[PDB]
């Protein structure tokens, strides 16, 4: 049990570090990407290259 | 002697393959199918080398292409190969008829 | 007027090269080694200055809540101006700034169009402050780390097992980094708010100080791992020569073109004589305890200096440089397969030359046994048709003579390595000789000057004076090809008749030794007889001329050698005695016991070992009748990047959480969320970013 127990104590970890520095929206991969074009992640990327 | 007449660039890749395969360095690998194959590619590449010769005889040159001399009476094209020196002097770079 | 830098420097925390003499101390942050700052001359002079700060940030924090741009902060500027230029010049403890900055953060938190200059400034000192005090926990979280380390190292010390050690580690790393209960949360707060503003270089700062406080674990052990490099407990000065000279030679390697170019032949020469260090010692307990302390990354730092960027390969400045940083990558490696295999990884710079860069072949492969056996299809053909179309190189020669060639007998599996040349070389560049060889060539050679006529280049004999090569590589034990060397060979029973035509002693012992190590190559050998009834020729006429060298008075050289030589030839094979091969009598008995006794008198009376005059007197009486710390620190960083696996998840997903949270109780109020929380804190975000570019 090696890639199991490190996934364990990993989530331990960031279920601490979350309830340290804490009606949430709901989230998908169709929502976040128009949400990123709409703020203009796509400038950001074509200016880049 | 001193008429050298111009050419097109010429593509050397299966040629310089079946150049490669053919000279036998340690192992003396030959083959009945792989070898036969790569001469057979290397005539069909020397083929369609020559086939644009004739489609590229009346166009003007630009400072800044690959110009491939050829001399006449001899019908060799000149070559300068890195590898080796020149003869004479000794910190240079020969050149060839090929 | 207070910092005029006469009795002191600014002095960086995180500083490297730590000893044995403070790290036994397990005290927390009220003490450190050097227990405060600089004499007491000094300090009594600025410590009534040090309380009118804490006051004054301790009244700010008091009634300045909303803001204030009424020339307060006239004052505020130039009084934390004064704290930072305090804070780099090292009189503070950590005690104090920690009680700084834990009020210091609070100023900030009390909650397109232009503002003031004057607060941007301020907010430019106080976040660059931030940005040092993180800089100083590292070096105490460090120090915490190895003064740990070593006291339960020497708790349970074998030395005058690691089980215990390892129990431990994870102890103190779920213990210290988290599960508490040092900003704290507000730490973020104030760098979310300072991060959502408008247009400044201030920003950049923020957004850094954010990314630093964040994937602490990965850099503190980064960092761990690069100050592991540990000397003798002294370091007065020992490794910061090589260290500034390294940052000497960090800006010299990029563009040479001129002011840094006479400084490279200088450096150049200074790192040589650091790193031959005393050759003429024992080079054990002087080079090898120095060995390891450039191996800290100064490896590639001289091949990027060797990278040519420049080409100019005229007769200019390119050989001032070369041939020195030739000789000190050379004295880099001569020490043992350490350094040796770092650098064969390095193989396909040094190909094709052959002149500058085939010395460094030439030098690294002195005796190494497991990586010279190694070589691939690709590393010693590639010099088998430089040999050709290059010359005969003299100095490149005595190259594959230790590569490959024998000690004894070297291997037998890069025999097809070595010999594959001679039939892939058309042009046949081993010949024997021409029909001239007898006085045209050998005149010129040693009969007429001595001493190597300026280092060995005659470009014609020494090309046929190394064909030891091609002697002793299966002629030890090898049953390879017998036929295929012998058939190219220069057949030996014909080469014997030339060379007592005209005697040349280096030829002659090339000669000998090739023919002995011929003759006592297998057993399976097919014609023996008139290659017995022969050599006894050769051997009467050559005691002969050992006889005649064996009046001098011990006034040469070359004759020794060429008697050792052939002691070997009479301890070799025995005598036949069959129909040919004449047993010894009258002509041949008469020549290889008399004359024999005489060679060794001269070694004897002389001052030569007795090492070779055994095997002589053995032979011809025969033949008549008839510190553990380097490696515990590797692995303690091996134990701590074991763990790597959890910090990705402890890392990135709260980094994805957290830029999913711009508003979460952060005041909770109306008038300062309706700005955060409109999508706009990744806009302005991304739009910084696209700005950071130039």
């Amino acid at each position: 049990l090696r890639q199991l127990e490190d996934h364990k104590r990993g989530e331990a970890l960031r279920q601490i570090l979350v309830n340290r520095y804490y009606s949430r929206g709901e989230m998908s991969l169709a929502e976040v990407q128009c949400h990123l074009d709409k703020e203009g992640a796509s400038n950001l990327v074509i200016d880049l290259i | 002697d001193c008429l050298f007449k111009l050419c097109p660039m010429n593509r050397y890749s299966a040629q310089k393959q079946f150049w490669k395969a053919a000279k036998p360095g340690a192992n003396s690998t030959t083959d009945a199918v792989l070898l036969n194959k790569l001469h057979h590619a290397a005539d069909l590449e020397k083929k369609q080398n020559e086939t644009e010769n004739r489609k590229l005889l009346g166009t003007v040159i630009q400072y800044g292409n690959v110009i491939q001399l050829l001399h006449l009476k001899s019908n060799k094209y000149l070559t300068v190969n890195k590898r080796l020196p020149a003869l004479l002097e000794k910190n240079a770079m020969r050149v060839t008829l090929d | 007027m207070h910092v005029d830098r006469d009795p002191q420097e600014q002095v960086t925390p995180v500083k490297y090269a730590r000893l044995w003499s403070e790290i036994p101390s397990e005290i927390a942050i009220d003490d450190y080694d050097s227990s405060g700052a600089s004499k007491d001359e000094i300090k009594e002079r600025f410590a009534q200055t040090m309380e009118f700060v804490e006051e004054y940030l301790r009244d700010v924090v008091c009634q300045r809540f909303p803001f204030s741009d009424k020339e307060k902060n006239k004052l505020t500027f130039e009084v934390v101006n004064l704290a930072r230029n305090l804070i780099y010049f090292g009189f503070y403890n950590f005690s104090d700034l920690l009680r700084l900055t834990k009020i210091l953060l609070a100023i900030l938190d009390c909650v397109p169009e232009k503002e003031d200059i004057m607060v941007m400034d301020t907010k430019l000192k106080i976040i660059e402050i931030l940005q040092f005090i993180l800089n100083v926990r590292l070096d105490y979280r460090i120090s915490c780390l190895l003064c740990i380390f070593k006291r339960e190292f020497d708790e349970s010390n074998s030395q005058s097992p690691g089980a215990l050690d390892f129990e431990h580690i994870e102890e103190q790393a779920e213990g210290i980094f988290g599960g508490s209960e040092h900003g704290g949360r507000t730490f973020l707060r104030v760098l979310l708010h300072l991060t959502m503003h408008d247009y400044p270089p201030l920003v950049s700062g923020a957004l850094q100080l954010l990314f630093r406080h964040f994937s602490q674990r990965q850099e503190v052990l980064q960092a761990f791992k690069q100050v592991q490099l540990l000397v003798t407990s002294q370091d007065v000065d020992n490794y910061k020569q090589i260290k500034q000279d390294l940052d000497q030679l960090r800006s010299i390697v990029e563009k040479s073109e001129s002011y840094n170019y006479r400084v490279v032949k200088e450096i150049l020469i200074r790192l040589s004589k650091l790193c031959v260090q005393e050759s003429a010692s024992v080079r054990k307990s002087r080079k090898q305890q120095q060995r390891l302390l450039r191996n800290m990354g100064a490896h590639a730092v001289v091949l990027e200096l060797l990278q040519i960027p420049y080409e100019k390969a005229e007769d200019t400045k390119m050989q001032e440089i070369m041939r020195l940083a030739h000789e000190f990558l050379q004295n880099f490696c001569a020490g043992n397969q350490q350094n040796q295999a770092l650098l064969h990884k390095h193989i396909n710079l040094f190909l094709n030359p052959g002149i500058l860069e085939a010395v460094t072949m030439q030098h690294i492969f002195m005796n190494n046994f497991q990586l010279c056996s190694e070589i691939n299809e690709r590393v010693v053909q590639h010099f088998v048709h430089c040999i050709e179309t290059h010359g005969r190189n003299v100095q490149y020669i005595k190259f594959l003579q230790t590569i490959v060639k024998a000690e004894g007998k070297f291997i037998k599996k890069c025999q097809d390595m070595v010999m594959a040349e001679l039939v892939n070389s058309g042009e046949d560049v081993l010949v024997f000789y021409n029909d001239r060889a007898s006085f045209q060539t050998l005149i010129q050679m040693m009969r007429s000057e001595r001493d190597r006529m300026d280092e060995n280049s005659p470009l014609f004999m020494y090309h046929i004076h190394l064909v030891e090569l091609l002697a002793v590589c299966t002629e030890g034990k090898n049953v390879y090809t017998e036929i295929k060397c012998n058939s190219l060979l220069p057949l030996d029973d014909i080469v014997r008749v030339v060379t007592h035509e005209d005697c040349i002693p280096e030829v002659k012992i090339a000669y000998i030794n090739f023919l002995n190590h011929c003759y006592v190559d297998t057993e399976v050998e097919m014609k023996e007889i008139y290659t017995s009834n022969h050599m006894w020729k050769l051997f009467e006429n050559f005691l002969v001329d050992i006889c005649r060298a064996c009046n001098n008075t011990s006034d040469r050289k070359h004759a020794d050698s060429v008697l050792e030589k052939y002691v070997t030839e009479i301890v070799m094979s025995i005598v036949t005695t069959f129909f040919s091969s004449p047993f010894s009598d009258q002509s041949t008995t008469l020549q290889t016991r008399q004359p024999v006794f005489v060679q060794l008198l001269q070694g004897v009376f002389r001052v030569y070992h007795c090492n070779w005059l055994m095997p002589s007197q053995k032979a011809s009486v025969e033949s008549c009748i008839r510190r553990n710390i380097i490696e515990r620190l590797q692995d303690i960083v091996s134990a701590l990047e074991d763990r790597l696996r959890p910090l990705v998840q402890a890392e990135l997903s709260v980094l994805v959480d957290v830029l999913h949270r711009p508003e979460l109780l952060f005041p909770e109020n109306t008038d300062a969320r309706r700005k955060c929380e409109s999508g706009g804190f990744i806009c302005k975000l991304i739009k910084h970013t696209k700005q950071l570019l130039e």
